[PDB]
């Protein structure tokens, strides 16, 4: 019921098919406008 | 005397030409007649820059001026794709016209290497190679100038850099006697295939940098010079034609240049009787006066343009009068009027350098330059940004999820959007602190309405408003301001402390000739596959060259 990165998932590569999001806990020296500017995701198949 | 003086001029005439006509067999939107080609030669040899009263060299410089407005004049209407691959053809020709030993062999095995045949069940080491590079190293190993490369690889085991990862395209190791410096970048761009092909295209543009000249395909990058090219080196019943892709145009440019000469312009959209009607007595009355029309949408009527290529062919129109037709690179057009027409390719420009470089020359002086003197620099950020969400494009999906089309109105509606609101902040004061900037009003319209509108996903949104949030803040416009980290290896693209005009264009122009996505913020393998594969369809296109010449 109740720094962290929302990661979209997608179906396939093609990322045009968005499945669910993923709250995962950054590293110590990381940043989230890194991670999102970079494009980090997570796929469903490949 | 004839045949001692101008032999090799008249056998690379031929051969230009020829690759000129073979060269519709990639992509269909041009083809080239020969009043084309003697044009070319009429602006050779009757505007002669050095106009030095010595044969000798002046043949030499016949025929430099030649390969470059050859690659000129065909280039500015083709795709950035094949800008290379007839680079490379013209740097062939000139090569097989001088004393320096064709190569043939190692052109045959850089071609059609890959489609020969090659031994099977051999495994050389995995030392520091995969099984691609061991097979196209087998494969090269046939050539009798390269057949120890087995026993040299692990001979120079400490060069697991330059010939592995890094940027190899510099310096390459191994040797191929004294070698011609043209042979010696051969092998070298043998050596790029068969280990690193990503970096093939580098590999072939410094080749085509050894052979025709460093600055060979350096009037590419700069934005297109329409005012030269339209009001000199057109034919007056040679139809303008300005192809384009689909999400940018031509026609905001035709209508600045009918502003910049003080022409007016009749503008009809083809597509409707009225439509056409117009459209033949504005061709008419602007064949009897001379003012120019430009037809929009052109790709619409096939069957029109029919006889209006027939028509334009059929008549002698005024000597100041210019005919514009603007359409979208379709099969539909007829190749009748693509001979006929003289072609203005349209694309996004390739680089962030050439970007901003376009976008720049597109916004005028005096917008740029009036008060307050902070507009200046407002100006480059959003020119930046703009840039920046252009060349993420290309790297799709990773770049966007969805192919948007962040076009020039885009743009303008941004540039726009900040001229109303500085002036609404300044009230004609010289100048403004950068703490009171509406920072957050142009963050909140730039990522809502402007360049936001057209975004689909949640998370397109949040790299949009991350990207304007890191770019237009800039400690309230303070120096050493990192744009971006071009290297994670110490290299960072700050501010330029400029607060003229003048002075970014001046920055813009200094910027290095390199470009990895780092730039954009991707990661710098991003473009790796996509290089490859460009690399794959520039050989492809090539053997697609040399080809002519039960179930």
């Amino acid at each position: 019921k109740q720094s962290v990165v929302t990661l979209p998932v997608y179906l396939n590569f093609t990322r045009a098919d968005l499945i669910f999001t993923v709250d995962f806990e950054i590293a110590t020296k990381e940043d989230p406008r890194s991670f999102y500017e970079r494009g980090v995701a997570v796929l469903c198949t490949e | 005397t004839v045949s001692q003086q101008y032999l090799p001029l008249s056998t690379a005439c031929s051969s230009i030409y020829f690759t000129m006509e073979s060269l519709k067999q990639i992509h269909f939107l041009y083809q080239y007649s020969l009043q084309f080609f003697l044009d070319i030669y009429h602006n050779v040899l009757y505007e002669n820059p050095n106009l030095v009263t010595d044969h000798t060299q002046r043949l030499s410089i016949i025929t430099k001026d030649l390969f470059q407005v050859a690659f000129n004049r065909v280039a500015r209407g083709m795709l950035h794709q094949d800008h290379i691959t007839f680079a490379m053809l013209l740097a062939r020709i000139k090569l097989k016209g001088t004393g320096e030993p064709t190569y043939d062999a190692e052109f045959q095995h850089f071609l059609r290497g890959n489609e020969i045949v090659l031994s099977a069940g051999s495994t050389p080491r995995i030392q520091g190679l995969t099984v691609e590079q061991a097979e196209a190293v087998v494969r090269l190993s046939c050539l009798p100038a390269f057949k120890d490369l087995i026993a040299k690889v692990q001979a120079d085991e400490q060069f697991g850099i330059w010939l592995d990862s890094s940027s190899p395209e510099q310096t390459v190791p191994y040797l191929w006697t004294p070698a011609t410096p043209i042979g010696q970048a051969i092998h070298r761009l043998l050596l790029i295939q068969a280990f690193r092909p990503d970096r093939l295209l580098a590999m072939a543009h410094m080749f085509v940098s050894t052979n025709l000249g460093e600055s060979f395909m350096s009037i590419m990058e700069q934005p297109l010079d329409l005012t030269h090219i339209v009001g000199t080196e057109v034919k007056p019943n040679t139809p303008v034609l300005m192809c384009s892709v689909p999400g940018y145009d031509a026609s905001g440019h035709v209508e600045d240049l009918a502003a910049e000469q003080n022409t007016q312009i009749t503008s009809i959209a083809i597509g409707s009787a009225e439509g056409f009607n117009q459209a033949d007595k504005a061709i008419n009355t602007a064949v009897k006066s001379g003012r120019w029309v430009m037809l929009k949408n052109v790709h619409l009527a096939p069957g029109w343009l029919m006889q209006l290529e027939k028509k334009l062919h059929s008549l002698q129109p005024h000597a100041c009068f210019r005919l514009f037709l603007t359409m979208e690179i379709n099969p539909k057009v007829p190749v009748n009027l693509l001979r006929a027409g003289r072609i203005f390719v349209f694309e996004p420009p390739p680089g962030v350098k050439a970007n901003m470089l376009r976008t720049f020359s597109s916004i005028p002086v005096s917008r740029i330059c009036k008060s307050p003197n902070e507009r200046a620099r407002l100006y480059f950020l959003l020119a930046w940004f703009h840039a920046i969400i252009q060349e993420r494009l290309r790297y799709a999906p990773l770049g966007w999820s969805k192919k948007y089309e962040f076009g020039e109105s885009d743009l303008r509606s941004a540039c726009d959007t900040v001229d109303t609101w500085l002036d609404d902040t300044a009230k004609g004061r010289q100048n403004i602190s950068p703490d009171k900037i509406p920072w957050s009003a142009l963050k909140t319209l730039m990522a809502q309405s402007i360049y936001g509108g057209r975004v689909d996903n949640e998370f397109d949104q949040r790299l949009l408003n991350t990207f304007l949030e890191r770019l237009f803040t800039t400690r309230s416009f303070d120096s050493e301001f990192k744009l971006a980290c071009k290297v994670d290896g110490h290299k960072d693209i700050q501010m330029p402390d400029g607060i003229r005009r003048e002075e970014f264009v001046q920055w813009v122009e200094l910027l290095p000739d390199t470009q990895t996505p780092s730039w954009l913020g991707l990661p710098n393998n991003a473009e790796r596959v996509l290089l490859t594969t460009q690399g794959v369809d520039m050989i492809s296109k090539m053997l697609k060259m040399q080809m002519l010449e039960t179930l």
